[PDB]
């Protein structure tokens, strides 16, 4: 939940108050 | 009286037990969020001198 910095278009290729990892 | 098992427990030890410390004008702030906090070691325990 950072307060994140995203790109115009956000895509997969092939300040922070919680975090996981699974 | 009947809660799930404590675990997931903030880690103090890495703080209060931590080998490395910072200096006063720049000191480490760890955020501690999502956890049990068990304050009873760190009340209790006779290392502190306050
Ligand atoms: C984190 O939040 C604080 C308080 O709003 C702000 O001053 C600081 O610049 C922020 N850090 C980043 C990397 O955004
Ligand atoms: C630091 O480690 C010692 C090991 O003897 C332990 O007794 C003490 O309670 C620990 N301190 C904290 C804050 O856990």
């Amino acid at each position: 939940v950072c307060e994140f910095q995203f790109c115009n278009d956000p895509f997969l290729g092939v300040n922070c108050t919680f975090e996981y990892v699974s | 009286v009947r809660f799930p098992n404590i675990t997931n427990l903030c880690p103090f030890g890495e703080v209060f037990n931590a080998t490395r410390f910072a200096s006063v004008y720049a000191w480490n702030r760890k955020r501690i969020s999502n956890c049990v906090a068990d304050y009873s070691v760190l009340y209790n325990s006779a290392s502190f001198s306050t």
